[PDB]
């Protein structure tokens, strides 16, 4: 009844919500770090390459 | 004590409805606002207090 | 003297009511946000996802 | 249409490969790293624009 | 499950029906439209959340 | 509890219906409007202050 | 799933009954003479932070 | 005395209230300008977006 | 009556043409220091030797 | 359209597994894994549509 309650109430849900879409993503067909690890790796090689010429 | 029971699963049904209904953008700022207009009411308080110090 | 002792028990009281406030209100407002953008992320990958019709 | 989305690429590939290197010659290898990944990122969607032409 | 069953064939029926309906210029279209009407709305969030960061 | 818990969802629902019908750029406009002239009606009880220290 | 595919199927007719009512010679035209007002609104507006600014 | 510090007290509110609502003139007007620039890059979105009348 | 609000109410829509900013903030960046740099300098030392 | 499903089954297993090679060199053990393991998916899915064919 009071506002803190419901705050904490809110806020599980909130948190609750977030785990769900993180979860859904997962189970969807998350990537991501694929493709983020070679991006990074092949702008490293580039960039040294590019500077040693 | 079956009464008490039907009244538990009534209450029950109704509170979970209620828990639905809530809609967290509207509610938590809501419930925000009512802090605000509690602490207003505090500070009325201790204006007075302040006041009748002096 | 009573006045003076017990007007500041009172202030340290609203202080803190004022920190509990205070904390409820700027993570109402990031809540919201996480909150949006959550339900978003969600329903973009329904949208997106080729499972069901 | 495709032609015209395949030149456009193509040609603002050349404008982040170059800024990668005059960056690199100022200095910073980790701001060029940044203009390379999307040099790169221009490059590879310029690749698949071409396919599809 | 004769109940089941009839449900099953007024269901694929009316499925089939509706499929023969689409029309992939207009719906093709269409689904575009909603894949729009969603980011728009994602954006917003993310707007949002890059307001609060700053 | 149940009672309670629909207050609470009920003036957040009212503060939302008011926040949507609200036109926020007219409530700042509006607002500098009055501002300015709470701030001529100070300059005037001042004015009366000075005239009294005078 | 049959009216879901339904609801897609119906947007989609809707948005292609707009499509042909849509003439695209005016609508562009129409575009030009409110995005010539938008420019003025907004030099109007930038007018008045570079007087903030002066 | 009393007069004369109650009369300064009170200059200094006026003072602090005008460059409040100083501050608030500077600040509605850039949010004027900011939402006339998005309306017009909405206007243009639309108009050179994607396919419809 | 939030001036915060009506900022957000217009920061919402000024979002929906992209403002990530991948482009904008990534370009002026390395854009403006690098480019004024190269070109006053290599310039400069050409122009006062005709001069 | 039995041989456009297939062919396609085809080029898509060589991103999974062209990916591994990226991802063992990196030390990226569980991401080669499932890249691997993916690329068994569409091998199985492939034979199933030749004999189709
Ligand atoms: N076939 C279409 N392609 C693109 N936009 C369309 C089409 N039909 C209508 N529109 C309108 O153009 C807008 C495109 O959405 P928007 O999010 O601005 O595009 P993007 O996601 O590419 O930035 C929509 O709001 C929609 O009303």
């Amino acid at each position: 009844s009071s506002a803190t309650s419901a705050f904490e109430r809110m806020e599980n849900k909130v948190l609750d919500m977030e785990a769900t879409s993180q979860a859904a993503g997962e189970l969807a067909g998350f990537g991501i770090e694929n493709q983020f690890a070679q991006l990074e790796a092949s702008s490293g090689v580039e960039d040294e390459l590019a500077a040693l010429k | 004590a079956l009464f008490d029971r039907l009244g538990r699963v009534v209450r029950a049904n109704l509170n979970d409805l209620v828990s639905k209904a809530e809609d967290p953008e509207k509610v938590l700022e809501q419930a925000v606002i009512d802090m605000q207009e509690d602490l207003v009411q505090l500070r009325q308080a201790v204006a007075r207090t302040i006041a009748e110090e002096k | 003297a009573q006045q003076r002792t017990m007007s500041e028990n009172l202030r340290r009281n609203l202080a803190a009511l004022e920190a509990k406030i205070s904390e409820a209100k700027t993570k109402k407002n990031m809540l919201q946000a996480r909150a949006k953008a959550a339900k978003a992320n969600a329903e973009l990958q329904q949208t997106l996802g080729g499972l069901g019709t | 249409r495709t032609e015209q989305r395949l030149n456009q690429d193509t040609q603002e590939a050349k404008k982040w490969e170059d800024r990668a290197k005059l960056a690199l010659t100022n200095g910073e290898e980790n701001l060029a790293r940044e203009a390379l990944a999307r040099k790169k990122s221009l490059t590879d969607t310029a690749a698949a624009y071409q396919t599809q032409l």
